[PDB]
């Protein structure tokens, strides 16, 4: 069923992009101590 | 802060009742999908032709199962390792007949649990903790991977994945014994040492710490009230505990270092269970348990049975009876 | 010209060959020549099951069903003698091939109907005086429908015909009589009927194509329950050859 | 009736999860 | 029980003549059988055709008879179907097909005698286990 | 959270317990025959 | 006697549920400060 | 499962007889057959000793 | 009244001899000279109204005819049983060792 | 399915009776003086 497929593909891509860009968003800096890890 | 910045701040927020985080961003939808599909299937899924021989197995409660017998049945042997998402089926009725829920559930679950582990690291990082709780979690996780992914891969079919059910679990175990003689495999024995030992040390530790609690209460109240959450002082006397256990066995067989002790407590079950998992995962490629069948022979050449051979007879019963309609040829080669 | 790698996983492997619209010719039959069908293919497109009459005992209808066993339904590489009879009719005598497929279809409401869709031992004949096979030629005949399971098949409690327990061992002291139909496995063998309606003929190559309709019983689970009546409709292809 | 019972018990357990998490007695440092 | 000279005494031919194998010959026979035959004939059965086994009675009813050293050695040179009707060297290991079954290349006449002797002695020891398959394991 | 002032304690004295149990048990004694039918 | 096989659980829950409600209320009333 | 069909009752003279239908009020109801004009022709008697209208 | 037809068949000569109409082909290994060539010819040319009809299979050698004659006492015929001959079960009946 | 017809009441009382015991104890605990 093609519409379900496209929907799931879009959903998955969405969450994956959130994961990747999220960890790309200065994750090492997100801790309670030493933030200058660049 | 712009919208993305704000969103990132919320996702990774240490103040959320349940931590989300970037691993959580993947974990939440996958685990919800897996959970919902599992529950719905477990109640209402129709019988599934697990072994691809047009012999459908009923897993759901409404189709005549109880909690112990019920399962989500593995996808068809006809499918094998083919990816069978809902959209590859001509219909939901077909999807259900061929065991699509199994693949959807186990794939979402494995993704989600991997993200659960990552999420444990992530939060440990956010709270300024040391990071290795997740490594402990790698022990059960790997095991799930062993039974839901690695074994199917090795045998060439998800029909050989562990069913999502109690009795189906037992089926998987019995067939595994038949085909790999897992009991006679040292990685499984290490697994057993791991869980028996884990339980032993859990009970032991529990008992010694409980045994050396410092009197802070009266007899008419629970001793648990003798400890207040977040107090700085330790609530039991480790020196007395060590004094006891060191005399029970002998001094140098007892831990006087709480950190060393807790490291041992972490390591024994985790390492053992890692070996269990690697056991399943290598028997996945048919490097099987020790085979001492007819190892003992008398001077003439008469076979002298050992306990291994009786094991062998049981294993034979299992081999010949399992999937009684699936085999056309004399050897079960995968 | 397509290879396996071109075809694999497309679904085309479960399809019979087609002939284009220009194929409306005639294939001459020399009554002195012997003939064979080198390949008979049957691709079902619809499975219909006769609803069990409520008790009104009017005409129970054939209703649509949903295929759940995927693209595993076609009969193919079937071959056999094509006799020219004294009255000029042609008789196909099926000899061999992939002449059966287990198929499970699902009725409205969930009931699953397994059947052995088949043309085993097909004997199909045309009208008399068929001096050429044309888009007016038809074949009508009958075939055998053996038990959907063969004699070694074991039920979930280990009971079978050529193998297995002969009782309900989980009920050691239950009265046997009420369980006899389940304990005593039976092997079905019934007749089916098929019509092949030629719609296209390539006179030069000996290829014919058209539509078919067959009627046969479904699985009776080795005598445990009543079978359903099934009507199968689809397209067919055959290559005729002098031999 | 069996199925109803099983699903009921399960649902009670999930609801219990909900209360045990979001409506727990809060841990307090004294 | 011992691996006695009597156990190791097996039919040489169809004419009532016997040969007594040495213990070293028996061991060589086991070793060479494992080397060349056991992949298919483990325990006296035949994995690629279980209808035909290496039981002595079965060999006795083969054509020509194979329940003696000579029959088996000839088989190892020029294998036939069970009725002797076709020569099957092309799909079965033999000296004649040592080109396509390379493990047969270093097998000597002595080796063939040893293998044959293993085949005849083993059922005298193991009984129904030889050619019995999993049922008798 | 800041506490809710609309909160009230709830009470059931012993006499009310006895009266209630009497009601429930007698109702059960009456209707049970009809539940079993 | 061929009674309704749910009569037993019906009667049992009919008795037990409200009785329990009342017992809960009474006991948490007694434990209140005097 | 199925309608048995419409029952037509007749006496030995061949007159069609009609069964008196049960009103909703009645848990049980006697069996009484009258002709088209409501005259009693047959019934199931309770007491038999002075039965005049038995089906027999 | 329901009958297991295989069990029932075991009470006929099928249970005592090689049934040329029904018995799986590996049974011909029981006797010298029958397997696989003659076994194949026999199964391929079944059913037979009588045992001796096996001698009438086309293409036989004089040798083959003589072996068959020596083995007629081991053969029988009974009605073809659908359950034993469908599925190509006469060639492979799912039994190995 | 031909289940045991007492399984329902058995399960129901198995859940309810101790659950009710616990709820009684909890609630009468909460209502005690802080
Ligand atoms: C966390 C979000 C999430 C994730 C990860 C998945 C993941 C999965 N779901 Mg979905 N699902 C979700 C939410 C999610 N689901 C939700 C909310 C719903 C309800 C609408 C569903 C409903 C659903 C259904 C109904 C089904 C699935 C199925 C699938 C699977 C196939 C998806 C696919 O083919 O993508 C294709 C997409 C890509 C390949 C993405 C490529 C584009 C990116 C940008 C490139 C980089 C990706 C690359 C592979 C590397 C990863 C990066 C990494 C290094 C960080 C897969 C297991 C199916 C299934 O399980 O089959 C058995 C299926 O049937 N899901
Ligand atoms: C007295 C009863 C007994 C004993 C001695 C054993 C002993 C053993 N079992 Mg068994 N087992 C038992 C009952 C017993 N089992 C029962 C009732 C069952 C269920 C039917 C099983 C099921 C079972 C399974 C399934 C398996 C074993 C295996 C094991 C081994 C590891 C167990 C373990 O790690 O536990 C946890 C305990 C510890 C980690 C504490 C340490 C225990 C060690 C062995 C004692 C060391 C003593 C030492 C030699 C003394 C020297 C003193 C020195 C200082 C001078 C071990 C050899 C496994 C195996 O086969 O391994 C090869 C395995 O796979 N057992
Ligand atoms: C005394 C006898 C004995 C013992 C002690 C064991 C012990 C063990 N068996 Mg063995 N076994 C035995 C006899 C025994 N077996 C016999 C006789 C047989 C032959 C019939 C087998 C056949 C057998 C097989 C075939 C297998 C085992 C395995 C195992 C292990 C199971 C535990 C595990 O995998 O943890 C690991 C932890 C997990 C699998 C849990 C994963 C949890 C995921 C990550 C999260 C799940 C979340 C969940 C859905 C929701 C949570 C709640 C929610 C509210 C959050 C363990 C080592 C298995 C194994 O070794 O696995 C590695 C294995 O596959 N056994
Ligand atoms: C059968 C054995 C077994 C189970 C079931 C189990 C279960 C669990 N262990 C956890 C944790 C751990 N276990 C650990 C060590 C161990 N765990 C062991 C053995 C087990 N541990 C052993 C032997 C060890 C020693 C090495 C550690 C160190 C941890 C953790 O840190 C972790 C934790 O947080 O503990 C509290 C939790 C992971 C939470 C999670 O992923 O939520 C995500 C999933 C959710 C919320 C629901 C998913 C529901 C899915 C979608 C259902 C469908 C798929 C299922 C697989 C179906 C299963 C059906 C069954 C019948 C097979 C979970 C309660
Ligand atoms: C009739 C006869 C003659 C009578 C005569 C009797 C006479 C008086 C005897 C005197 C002479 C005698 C000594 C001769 C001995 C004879 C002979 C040697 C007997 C052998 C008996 C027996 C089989 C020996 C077995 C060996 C031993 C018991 C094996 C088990 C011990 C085991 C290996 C310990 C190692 C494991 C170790 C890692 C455990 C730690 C993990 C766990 C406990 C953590 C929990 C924990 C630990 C802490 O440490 C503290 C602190 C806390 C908090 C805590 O949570
Ligand atoms: C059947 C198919 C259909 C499925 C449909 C299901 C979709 C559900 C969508 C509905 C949304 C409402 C949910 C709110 C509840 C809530 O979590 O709030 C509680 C807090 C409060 O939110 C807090 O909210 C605060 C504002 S306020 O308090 O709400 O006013 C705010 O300050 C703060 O930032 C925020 O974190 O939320 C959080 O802590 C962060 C969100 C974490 C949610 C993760 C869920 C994890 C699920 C794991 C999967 C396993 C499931 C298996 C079951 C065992
Ligand atoms: C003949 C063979 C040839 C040789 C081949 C070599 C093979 C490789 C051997 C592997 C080496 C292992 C190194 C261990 C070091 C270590 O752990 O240090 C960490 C601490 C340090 O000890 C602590 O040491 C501390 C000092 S310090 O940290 O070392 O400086 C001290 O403060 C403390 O009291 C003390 O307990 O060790 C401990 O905490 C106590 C020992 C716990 C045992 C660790 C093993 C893990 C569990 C076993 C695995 C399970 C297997 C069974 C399956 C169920
Ligand atoms: C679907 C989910 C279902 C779960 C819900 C659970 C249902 C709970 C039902 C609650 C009912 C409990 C009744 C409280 C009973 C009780 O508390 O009564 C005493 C009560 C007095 O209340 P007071 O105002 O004095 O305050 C006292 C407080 O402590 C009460 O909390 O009066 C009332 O409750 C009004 C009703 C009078 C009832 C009087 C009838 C009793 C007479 C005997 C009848 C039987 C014998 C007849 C012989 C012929
Ligand atoms: C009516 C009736 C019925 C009955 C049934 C019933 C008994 C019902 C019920 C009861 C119940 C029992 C219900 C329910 C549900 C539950 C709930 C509602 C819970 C909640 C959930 C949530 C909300 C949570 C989530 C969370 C999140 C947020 C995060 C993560 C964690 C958690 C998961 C916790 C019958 C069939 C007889 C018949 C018909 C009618
Ligand atoms: C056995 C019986 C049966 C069955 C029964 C049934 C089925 C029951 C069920 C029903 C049910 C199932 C009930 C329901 C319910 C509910 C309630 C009673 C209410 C509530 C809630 C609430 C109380 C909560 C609170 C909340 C929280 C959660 C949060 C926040 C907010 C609030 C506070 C609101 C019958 C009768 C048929 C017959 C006979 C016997
Ligand atoms: C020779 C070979 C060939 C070719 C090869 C190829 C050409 C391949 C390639 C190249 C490549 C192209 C590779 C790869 C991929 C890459 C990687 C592997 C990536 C990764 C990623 C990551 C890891 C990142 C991380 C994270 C993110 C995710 C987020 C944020 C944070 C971070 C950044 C950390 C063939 C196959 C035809 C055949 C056979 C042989
Ligand atoms: O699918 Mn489930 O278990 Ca693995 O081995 Mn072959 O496939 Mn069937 O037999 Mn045995
Ligand atoms: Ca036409
Ligand atoms: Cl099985
Ligand atoms: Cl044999
Ligand atoms: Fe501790």
């Amino acid at each position: 069923m093609e519409t379900l497929k496209i929907t799931v593909y879009i959903v998955v891509t969405f969450f994956v992009l959130l994961f990747v860009f999220g960890f790309l968003s200065g994750d090492p800096a997100r801790n309670p101590k030493r933030k200058d890890l660049e | 802060a712009n919208l993305w910045e704000r969103f990132c701040n919320w996702v990774t927020s240490t103040d959320n009742r349940l931590y989300v985080g970037w691993f959580g961003v993947i974990m939440i939808p996958t685990l919800l999908a897996a959970t919902i599909c599992f529950v719905i299937a477990f109640i209402a899924a129709p019988p599934v032709d697990i072994d691809g021989i047009r012999e459908p197995v009923s897993g759901s409660l409404l189709y005549g199962n109880n909690i112990i017998t019920g399962a989500v049945v593995p996808s068809s042997n006809a499918i094998g390792l083919h990816f069978y998402p809902i959209w590859e089926a001509a219909s939901l009725d077909e999807w259900l007949y061929n065991g699509g829920p199994y693949q959807l559930i186990i794939f979402h679950f494995l993704l989600g649990a991997s993200c659960y582990m990552g999420r444990q690291w992530e939060l440990s990082y956010r709270l300024g903790m040391r990071p290795w709780i997740c490594v402990a979690y790698s022990a059960p996780l790997a095991s799930a991977f062993a039974v839901f992914l690695i074994y199917p891969i090795g045998q060439g079919s998800f029909s050989d994945g562990m069913p999502l059910g109690i009795s189906g679990t037992f089926n998987f175990m019995i067939v595994f014994q038949a085909e790999h003689n897992i009991l006679m495999h040292p990685f499984h024995q290490l697994g057993v040492a791991g869980v028996f030992g884990g339980a032993l040390f859990c009970a032991m530790h529990g008992s010694l710490v409980t045994s050396s609690l410092i009197r802070e209460t009266t007899e008419t109240e629970s001793a648990n009230y003798g400890y207040k959450f977040g107090q700085e002082e330790e609530t039991y006397n480790i020196v007395a505990a060590h004094g006891y256990f060191g005399r029970l066995i002998f001094q140098y067989a007892s831990f006087n270092n709480s950190r060393s002790l807790h490291f041992f407590l972490a390591a024994w079950p985790v390492v053992g269970v890692w070996f269990a998992a690697l056991g399943i995962s290598t028997m996945a490629f048919n490097l099987n348990g020790f085979n001492f069948n007819h190892s003992v022979i008398d001077a003439k050449g008469n076979v002298i049975n050992t306990w291994a051979d009786i094991i062998n007879r049981a294993n034979l019963g299992m081999e010949v009876m399992h999937e009684r309609n699936a085999h056309n040829f004399p050897l079960d080669l995968a | 010209t397509l290879t396996y790698d071109d075809i694999v996983g497309t679904g085309l492997a479960n399809k019979c060959p087609t002939l284009d619209d220009t194929a409306r010719g005639a294939y001459p039959i020399d009554s002195s020549q012997t003939y064979r069908i080198a390949r008979l293919c049957l691709q079902p497109t619809t499975f219909l099951v006769k609803e069990e009459p409520k008790n009104k005992r009017q005409e129970a209808e054939f209703v649509p069903t949903k295929l759940v066993t995927r693209e595993t339904t076609s009969l193919d590489q079937i071959q056999g003698e094509l006799k020219v009879n004294s009255d000029g009719s042609l008789t196909f005598v099926e000899e061999d091939g992939i002449d059966f497929q287990p198929v499970t279809v699902q009725m409205a409401g969930g009931e699953r109907i397994p059947l052995l869709f088949t043309v085993k031992n097909l004997v199909a004949s045309t009208q008399p005086n068929v001096t050429s096979i044309t888009t007016s030629t038809d074949f009508k005949g009958e075939f055998n429908v053996p038990s959907y399971r063969t004699a070694n098949f074991l039920d979930p409690k280990g009971r079978g015909l050529a193998s297995g327990y002969d009782s309900a061992i989980a009920l050691p002291q239950a009265k046997e009589e009420e369980l006899a139909r389940a304990n005593v496995k039976r092997f079905s063998l019934t007749k089916g009927q098929i019509s092949l309606n030629v719609a296209k003929v390539d006179g030069r190559t000996g290829e014919i194509a058209g539509t078919f309709e067959s009627e046969q019983l479904s699985d009776d689970d080795m005598g445990a329950h009543e079978p359903h009546e099934v009507k199968i409709q689809g397209v067919f292809y055959a290559s005729i050859e002098p031999a | 009736m069996e199925t109803i019972t099983y699903v009921f018990i399960f649902a009670c357990i999930i609801a219990l999860f909900f209360f045990a998490i979001f409506f727990r007695e809060p841990p307090r440092i004294t | 029980a011992e691996l006695t000279p009597e156990v190791l005494t097996v039919p040489l031919n169809s004419e009532g003549k016997t040969i007594t194998l040495t213990e070293k010959q028996y061991l060589e026979g086991k070793r060479l059988f494992q080397y060349a035959c056991a992949s298919c004939h483990v325990g006296g059965i035949t994995k690629t055709n279980p209808s035909l086994d290496l039981r002595t009675e079965t060999l006795a009813l083969a054509t020509p008879p194979r329940d003696n050293i000579e029959g088996l050695v000839d088989y190892m040179k020029n294998p036939t179907t069970y009725d002797g009707e076709q020569e099957i060297a092309e799909v079965h290991p033999s000296l004649r097909s040592a080109d396509i079954f390379p493990k047969m290349r270093n097998l000597t006449e002595k080796d063939l005698v040893a293998i044959a002797g293993h085949i005849l002695v083993e059922p005298k020891i193991l009984g129904d286990k030889w050619g019995g398959g999993k049922v008798y394991y | 959270m800041e506490p809710n002032p609309n909160r009230q304690p709830v009470e059931l004295n012993r006499t009310s317990l006895y009266l209630g149990l009497l009601l429930i048990l007698v109702l059960a004694l009456l209707f049970s025959s009809y539940f079993f039918n | 006697m061929e009674v309704n096989q749910l009569g037993l659980i019906a009667t049992a829950l009919f008795v037990l549920v409200p009785s329990v409600f009342l017992i809960i209320l009474y006991v948490q009333t007694e434990s209140q400060q005097k | 499962q199925a309608w048995k069909g419409h029952a037509v009752f007749r006496n030995k003279e061949g007159e069609e007889l009609f069964v008196r239908r049960m009103p909703a009020f009645f848990e049980s109801f006697p069996v009484i057959l009258t002709d088209k004009n409501g005259v009693v022709k047959a019934d199931i008697p309770f007491r038999r000793a002075e039965s005049k209208y038995s089906f027999e | 009244e329901l009958v297991n037809v295989v069990d029932e068949k075991l009470g006929t000569a099928y249970g005592e001899k090689i049934d040329l109409n029904n018995t799986n082909i590996a049974a011909f290994i029981q006797y010298r000279g029958l397997y696989p060539t003659l076994a194949k010819l026999i199964v391929k040319n079944a059913p037979y109204e009588s045992v001796e009809d096996v001698l009438n299979i086309p293409g036989l050698t004089e040798r083959q005819k003589q072996i068959l004659r020596e083995n007629l006492e081991h053969f029988t015929v009974t009605e073809v049983e659908t359950a034993l001959v469908e599925g190509g079960d006469r060639y492979n009946n799912g039994l190995y060792k």
